[PDB]
């Protein structure tokens, strides 16, 4: 019950794998005892590279301080094969344990036997922002947001997952923080531009992303490389540029990374077809500026997300 | 999990219970937890992040013996895997130099040919002793929170801070950590530093009349205990 690590994984019967996470691919398996679906990453011994990897260390460190409706919850932790009996050769592996969700955000939109009314963004959007302010309220940076982490079961209850890549953010002081975070399509204009001492407005960018691909159920920057990604949020959000983010001169790729042209803002007109209530949030999350772009906090006192009573909440029905 | 023994489970350790003397073995304690001290002060490490190796380490001899693990190759990777989890990593060619520069060449004979690859193999099996519970309190942030309450003479609580903060440097190496909690330590530290600076830290605190003056802090510790830990850390003086 309390001795994490000694359970092996053969006491866990894998199904089949179902996606790709952080640190490696994710697996579905029941327990052979418990008859339970769950949910496996597993995390590599490089012992050639600092071994056990400290952002597997922080997700087990973070996941086991975190009880929340929208977050995941870590179940337990297995280990892969036996050790031969002399432990210096034992090169195995460890499987985090989750529970299992029903449906990932990435399949529902991709399938287009499913359609998103208002109310269900509403509810789905609601949700995410409550579970990223309690996590900055504690300190705590996602780091990597998409539409494959984030999981909605029957019940319409979404849960944010996969915090492979997390870690801690000092609140009352500027702190130097890994660049290469945030998957590209989702990564907001700072971390292209090269930015150590970001804020948690990057997660902020990512949810934007995830808005706007709520009504059009596609990614809303689709580029292969970070030059591309850079000239498809400007074409959208408007250049970078002094007038609309001053501090963007200290950034260190300002004048590696430039656009093709100075472009202007059209994100209003662009997605005109979206409510009035709604565009004014997608405005807010997807400002260039960081310190101009609103808060976990703010996006649960806008119009959009203020009087969305989450009880009532009814599901779209994709059945068998 | 519970992370606290009896005297007489710390008697019948896996140590004890293969040949070694409990004399020998409080002795590996105290070295090898010198060791994790000494390391990671010269790294410039955290007061925290010390002492979470250390409870690693002698966390790890609760369910291994000194006689199949090197101590100085266990303190290591116990320091490594802290400084992972404190968000103070530090590389572990870093913490091999530093080690070889302390150690003898024969007590750094421990890590064998390969010593990088001696640290990485144990932290697989540290991490299962462990139980992957990684996140460990001390009694520095209870000894702030609760003398940080004190109303009174600014340098007698001064003194009395640097002194218990002293103290609990000193409790690491010994098996106190695997017995009390660190509230309770947090609270004797103080117990010990108003006995020999002859402080009353009672008048201190809003009943200046009530002796138990800990029960503001700490619920249902009676004086003995204290007491116990007291002439634990007195010990060390003694040698
Ligand atoms: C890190 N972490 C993850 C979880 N977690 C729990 N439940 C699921 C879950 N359940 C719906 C689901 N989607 C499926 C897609 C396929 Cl193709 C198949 Cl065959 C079966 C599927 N089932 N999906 C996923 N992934 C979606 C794809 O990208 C990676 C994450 N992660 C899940 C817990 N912690």
């Amino acid at each position: 019950e309390s001795d994490w690590g000694k359970r092996c994984v053969d006491k866990f019967d894998i199904i089949g794998i179902i996606g790709e996470g952080t640190y490696g691919q994710v697996y579905k398996a029941k327990d052979k005892d418990t008859g339970e679906l769950v949910a496996l990453k597993k995390v590599r011994l490089d012992n050639e590279k600092e071994g056990f990897p400290i952002t597997a260390i922080r997700e087990i460190k973070i996941l086991r301080q975190l009880i929340h409706r929208s977050v995941v919850n870590m179940k337990e932790i297995v280990t892969d094969k036996q050790d031969a009996l002399d432990f210096k050769k034992d090169k195995g592996a460890f499987y985090l344990v989750f529970e299992y969700m029903d449906h990932d955000l990435m399949g529902l939109l991709e399938s287009g036997l499913v359609h998103f009314s208002e109310d269900h963004i509403k509810s789905f959007m609601k949700q995410l922002m409550e579970g990223l302010e309690y996590c900055h309220k504690k300190n705590f940076l996602h780091r990597d947001i998409k539409c494959s982490n984030i999981l909605l079961n029957n019940s319409g209850q979404i849960k944010l997952a996969d915090f492979g890549l997390a870690r801690l953010y000092n609140s009352e002081e500027s702190r130097p923080y890994t660049n290469k975070v945030i998957t590209l399509w989702y990564r907001p204009p700072e971390l292209l531009l090269g930015e150590e001492r970001y804020t948690p407005a990057i997660d902020v960018w990512s949810c934007g992303c995830i808005l706007g691909e709520l009504f059009t159920k596609k990614p809303i920057f689709q580029a292969n490389l970070e030059l591309a990604q850079l000239e498809l949020i400007s074409r959208l959000c408007g250049s970078p540029c002094p007038a609309v983010w001053p501090d963007v001169i200290k950034l260190p790729y300002f004048n590696t990374m430039k656009p093709k042209k100075q472009y202007r803002r059209r994100l209003r007109e662009e997605f005109s077809f979206i409510p009035s209530a709604a565009l004014d949030l997608l405005d807010h999350m997807l400002t260039l500026d960081p310190s101009k772009r609103c808060t976990a906090e703010q996006t649960l006192q806008s119009d959009f997300l203020k009087d969305v009573e989450l009880s009532k909440m009814a599901p779209p029905d994709l059945p068998h | 999990p519970c992370w606290y023994w009896d005297k007489k489970d710390l008697a019948h350790t896996p140590s004890q219970l293969e040949g070694l003397d409990p004399a020998t073995e409080a002795r590996y304690r105290r070295e090898g937890a010198r060791f994790i001290f000494d390391v990671g002060t010269r790294l410039g490490l955290h007061y925290d992040t010390l002492a979470t190796g250390i409870i690693y380490f002698h966390r790890f001899y609760m369910f291994h013996s000194f006689k199949q693990f090197p101590r100085y190759v266990t303190g290591a990777c116990c320091l490594f895997l802290a400084g992972k989890v404190e968000e103070t990593p530090k590389k572990c060619k870093d913490i091999i130099k530093t080690a070889r520069s302390l150690l003898n060449d024969v007590q750094f004979g421990q890590f064998g040919d390969d010593p990088k690859e001696e640290v990485m193999v144990l932290e697989r099996i540290l991490l299962q002793t462990i139980k992957f519970d990684l996140q460990v309190e001390h009694p520095y942030q209870f000894l702030l929170k609760y003398a940080k309450q004190l109303k009174g003479d600014k340098n007698k609580i001064q003194k009395l801070v640097q002194m218990a903060w002293t103290f609990v440097n000193d409790s690491l190496c010994t098996t106190l950590s695997l017995q009390w909690e660190p509230e309770i330590i947090a609270v004797a530290v103080m117990y010990l530093a108003g006995r020999l600076c002859k402080f009353e830290i009672q008048e201190w605190t809003s009943k200046p009349m009530y002796r138990r003056w800990w029960e503001q802090f700490v619920q249902d510790v009676p004086v003995d205990v204290l007491e116990d830990i007291c002439h634990q850390i007195l010990d060390l003086y003694s040698q």
